[PDB]
């Protein structure tokens, strides 16, 4: 029994590794990080 | 004499030993493959 919901579990958490995995690359191609940027000066600006 | 029998003799390692770590360099290479490489899938075979 532990054996099989060990194997479960892993095969289950293997997508959520991958998509993990898939949003590190994405970070590291430095693609999507300005949007906060632009928000959090947009905030300053409202603030100011 | 004596200095000749040395001297052409060095060049030989100045070209082959040193020689033989660059190639090894290149290895070094495509070890940073594996920080452009996420491995997967494996991991299910292998804890099957």
């Amino acid at each position: 029994k532990a054996a099989s919901g060990t194997t479960g579990t892993y095969q289950e958490w293997k997508d959520k590794a991958q998509n993990l995995y898939q949003e590190l690359l994405t970070q590291e191609g430095q693609a999507s990080f300005q949007g906060l940027k632009d928000n959090v000066f947009d905030g300053l600006v409202r603030v100011t | 004499d004596f200095h000749s029998e040395y001297i052409v003799s060095a060049s030989n390692f100045t070209s082959q030993l040193s020689s033989q770590v660059e190639q090894f360099l290149h290895r070094n290479i495509q070890e940073y493959l594996s920080i452009l490489t996420d491995p997967d899938g494996k991991g299910k075979e292998k804890i099957a």
